[PDB]
RNA sequence: UGUAACGGGGCUAAACCAUGCACCGAAGCUGCGGCAGCGACGCUUAUGCGUUGUUGGGUAGGGGAGCGUUCUGUAAGCCUGCGAAGGUGUGCUGUGAGGCAUGCUGGAGGUAUCAGAAGUGCGAAUGCUGACAUAAGUAACGAUAAAGCGGGUGAAAAGCCC
RNA sequence: CCCGGCGAGGGGAGUGAAAAAGAACCUGAAACCGUGUACGUACAAGCAGUGGGAGCACGCUUAGGCGUGUGACUGCGUACC
């Protein structure tokens, strides 16, 4: 705290309570006793938990009916309205699609749709899963997941 | 015309077609209950027990309602001992009317 | 010479029961101009007992 | 409000010794 | 009728003004007039000058007849004090408030 | 349900006389403050004044046992720098013979407002007559 | 995550001076003298929750005493009595049947007296 | 300092000794209602118990279980200008910290549930800052070189001008 | 527009959804200081409360109490850290 170390008074002779510096933490206008630093909150997690938990969401998610396996999911052109209409006739509003190979044609129709995502099986994380509603994932998409779960 | 029975360790002197307030007892709001444990009858003409519990005096009584009591705030307090603690209180009662007294 | 407790606003009340004014409720009429002024003083505009003594 | 600058020097009357 | 009439900000302090307040509290205006004019206290004077106004407001703004009005309520209310350094010896100094007070009269016809 | 509580107003008392000649101080004095207090009505309550009015004759024939006569002695302070006065029974009875038999029902008697109350009901006279007959005081033996 | 404490204090001092309601001068205005207030009341009426038990029955036992010797017998002996002729009516009863009714005590001191003698 | 060596009144039994029968007397014991911990058994088996016995004063200290506040996700969801937060009363509710509904002011934000992280709870430290009391309408108004009157101006003159 | 000292301050009028939003200006808590109403208080001794409790003043159904406020009198009771 900006200031200096003089003693605001004498120890003795003063009416009132000793005191060190004028940057003391029971002081206004400079203190705070324990101050926070910039700090790290990452934590570890092994390499099996990871791959357990991620096994075990796919596998509840197949229970509740959440995960749609489907053919090919494509759009002839990156249009977001192409996208909407696709998935409209399928009742889905907040999806997650998961494709095995990235095309910048679906990657920007999706981009402007809050409630959908488009994803890779590499690029795939727990929470993502958990949060949205449905999953889609295409037959390609499927085959990558096994072969990096193990 | 005033009986007193005993209840629930208590005694009570209740008058003809009165309500009186008394410990909780296992009965539901809408029956009669009995007090065959007359203490003392009184009338015009006066009747003690010479044994407890007269001979054959009845009481008859409806249950009214079940309610709790007025919250107490119990409080203890040791003096520069660095103990307080704070507890509250509410006693179960339950309201009859009494509805016959027998002789 | 000094206090070792602070008196009560009930102490302070108590001791300014004394301090209340008196209205002098004793205001004469003049004689001749009927000007209501002070007994035993002369009026505002100068008049006293009737017969103007001023005369300014 | 603000710290007397100046703080008066006593003087010791009674040794009381 | 209302027709309050008030001076906020005076000078003198609420303890002394009060007491030429309790004086004509609940009097006519005509006998509070002349009891305030033969008043030997400074804040006669300012309580004179409010009931005054306090008088000619409920003529002018409401009902006339003011002969018959009467002070209902008169009371007195600290105000904004000033703060000020003043002296003392041996390098000392101490606070000196200046304290003033809001005035306020209440007139009515009934 | 809530016990009886007597209240001052509907309270009635009676008024009684007590001849104090050839009787031990404590012991009548002691009967006195028990009907000041009320305590002998099935309605007593300690913070109300249920007692009754006494009127007590003859004070200063009252009787005592032993050396008491001589020997006791009544000391009383006037709040000076050795203001302590003291007066032998013989003394107290010349001077005032009442004081004595107020004296004694003064300390049987609680102490507080309510106390006082009931004391002023107690009426002290040194001769055989008062001025009380208005009242219907009913002889009380003992 | 700095943390303001003014709406959780106001509410806590507020809840004390509620409870203070009533009391003089600063225990009903001020916070540090009305918490002491507060505790000491309820330290009282925890205390006195046990004296009324004790304080009532003092004067059942006094109303009963003069209705007794009122009827010719003293209270420890009236009480024996009633022992003796299993009589089971407590102190509460018999007081309140004393003030009110005098033919049921009459009856209950002559019961008393026969089981004596 | 004042009785002042029964707590007092007062007592010749209301003192002392011996015997006896009564009564008063605690938060002790019993009766009635309610809560919680621990060990068993008949049975429920992540929990009630038709039950059973017992325990529940407490500082230093150890163990267990919770309330509330700010922020993150859930949440572009939900409540909200026919009224959010805050403020101020009232009425219910839980063994507790608390919670819920609502009157008036307020004027646009708040946030369920379940998890996550703390600048997470103040009555004291001759604590720090601001505000406001007390003494108190009291002391004081700063050289004991000294003022008085007339007129003028002014809303007002012992202090200004003549 | 009016009171006032061609003041300060205020009461009307008008602006505005709102002027107890008037620049001393969002919300406006506490200490502290006041006016009004109900009750209590000038023969009574002490941590100012607590238990019991009459009377009085307000409201509620019933006509007896229930609530709210006050609280004479009385038992016990020498703050916190």
């Amino acid at each position: 705290v900006t200031g200096s170390g003089k003693k605001p008074w004498r120890q003795k002779g003063t009416g009132r309570a000793r005191s060190g510096s004028i940057k003391s933490p029971i002081w206004r206008s400079g203190g705070v006793t324990f101050a926070a630093r910039p700090q790290d909150h990452s934590q570890k997690v092994n390499k099996k938990m990871y791959r357990g938990a991620l096994k075990s969401i796919l596998s509840e998610l197949v229970r509740q009916d959440r995960l749609i396996v489907v053919e090919k999911f494509s759009v002839e052109a990156p249009k977001t309205k192409l996208l909407a209409q696709k998935l409209k006739d399928m009742a889905l509003e907040d999806v997650l699609i998961i494709t095995g190979e990235l095309d910048e044609n679906l990657f920007l129709a999706a981009r402007n749709l809050h409630k959908v995502d488009v994803r890779d099986a590499t690029g795939i994380d727990p929470v993502s899963l958990i949060a949205f509603d449905k999953v889609v994932m295409t037959a390609d998409a499927v085959k990558q997941v096994e072969e990096m779960l193990a | 015309m005033y009986a007193v029975f005993q209840s629930g360790g208590k005694q009570h002197r209740v008058s003809e077609g009165q309500t009186v307030r008394l410990e909780k007892l296992d009965i539901a709001t809408g029956e009669t209950v009995e007090f065959a444990e007359v203490l003392m009858i009184a009338n015009g003409e006066e009747v003690k027990i010479g044994v407890p519990f007269v001979d054959g005096g009845v009481i008859k009584a409806e249950v009214v309602a079940h309610g709790r009591g007025e919250k107490v705030k119990i409080v203890k307090f040791r003096r520069r001992k660095h103990y307080r603690k704070q507890q509250g209180h509410r006693q179960w009662f339950t309201d009859v009317k009494i509805t016959g007294i027998s002789a | 010479a000094v206090q070792q407790n602070k008196p009560t606003r009930s102490k302070r009340g108590m001791r300014r029961s004394h301090d209340a004014l008196t209205a002098v409720t004793s205001l004469s009429v003049d004689k001749t101009s009927g000007e209501k002024h002070l007994r035993h003083h002369i009026t505002a505009d100068g008049y006293y007992r009737g017969r103007k003594v001023i005369a300014k | 409000n603000n710290r007397p600058v100046y703080i008066p020097r006593p003087r010791p009357p009674h040794p009381r010794l | 009728m209302e027709t309050i009439a008030k001076h906020r900000h005076a000078r003198s302090s609420a303890q002394k003004v009060r007491l030429v307040a309790d004086l004509i509290r609940g009097k006519k205006v005509s006998q509070a007039l002349d009891i305030l004019t033969y008043t030997n206290k400074k804040a006669a004077v300012l309580v004179k000058k409010v009931l005054e106004s306090a008088i000619a407001n409920a003529e002018h703004n409401d009902g006339a007849d003011i002969d018959d009005l009467k002070v209902t309520k008169i009371f007195v209310d600290e105000g904004p004090s000033m703060k000020r350094i003043m002296p003392r010896a041996k390098g000392r100094a101490d606070r000196i408030l200046k304290r003033t007070s809001h005035i306020t009269v209440v007139v009515s016809d009934r | 349900m809530k016990t009886f509580t007597a209240k001052p107003e509907t309270v009635k008392r009676d008024w009684y006389v007590v001849d104090a000649t050839g009787k031990t101080l404590g012991r009548l004095a002691t009967e006195l403050a028990r009907r000041l207090r009320g305590k002998h009505k099935a309605e007593y309550t300690p913070h109300v004044d249920t007692g009754d009015y006494i009127i007590v004759l003859n004070a200063d024939k009252v009787a005592v046992t032993g050396n008491k006569r001589t020997d006791k002695v009544y000391y009383h302070h006037t709040g000076h720098i050795g203001g302590i006065k003291q007066a032998t029974f013989e003394e107290m009875i010349a001077r005032r013979p009442e004081r004595v038999i107020e004296i004694a029902v003064k300390g049987m008697l609680p102490k507080g407002p309510l106390g006082r109350a009931m004391f002023r009901k107690l009426k002290v006279y040194a001769g055989n007559e008062h001025n009380h007959a208005a009242q219907q005081p009913q002889v009380l033996d003992i | 995550a700095r943390v303001k404490r003014g709406v959780i204090a106001r509410a806590r001092h507020k809840k004390i001076l509620k409870q203070a309601k009533g009391y003089y001068g600063a225990r009903s205005r001020v916070y540090r003298v009305a918490f002491q207030a507060v505790i000491k009341a309820g330290q009282y009426a925890y205390r006195d929750r046990r004296q009324r038990k004790r304080q009532f029955r003092q004067l059942w036992i006094a109303r009963i005493n003069a209705a007794a010797r009122q009827n010719g017998i003293s209270y420890s002996k009236f009480i024996n009595g009633l022992k003796k002729a299993s009589v089971e009516i407590d102190r509460k009863i018999l007081a309140d049947i004393a003030v009110f009714d005098k033919v049921a005590f009459t009856a209950l001191v002559e019961k008393a007296k026969a089981a004596l003698a």
